[PDB]
């Protein structure tokens, strides 16, 4: 997380994930998303700043 | 005595001069405030300023 202007993306990628995008990850190696809509709106409202 | 009371009389009954005084107050107030606010806004690639 930032801090002059603090951001932390995992926490909004939370607020994505309830926006409904598939996430998944069942080892360090291994991960892979899909269907992803928080980006565009959690980004853009989040880095209005 | 009575004479020179009655001379100073004649000096004292003298009329209390008035004098109308006229007082001017000048303001003058002159104020130029300009702001801009200047906003470059995107979220199709989430870039807002």
């Amino acid at each position: 997380s930032g801090y002059g202007k603090d951001g932390n993306i995992g926490i909004k990628d939370e607020d994505g994930m309830n926006c409904g995008p598939i996430a998944g990850s069942c080892t360090f190696p291994t991960t892979g998303t899909s269907k992803s809509p928080s980006p565009f709106v959690d980004l853009g409202a989040k880095d209005a700043t | 005595r009575l004479d020179e009371l009655r001379r100073i009389v004649s000096q004292l009954d003298i009329p209390v001069r008035q004098v109308m005084i006229e007082a001017r107050i000048v303001e003058a107030n002159v104020g130029y405030d300009k702001s801009l606010g200047v906003r470059w806004g995107g979220a199709y690639h989430k870039g807002n300023w």
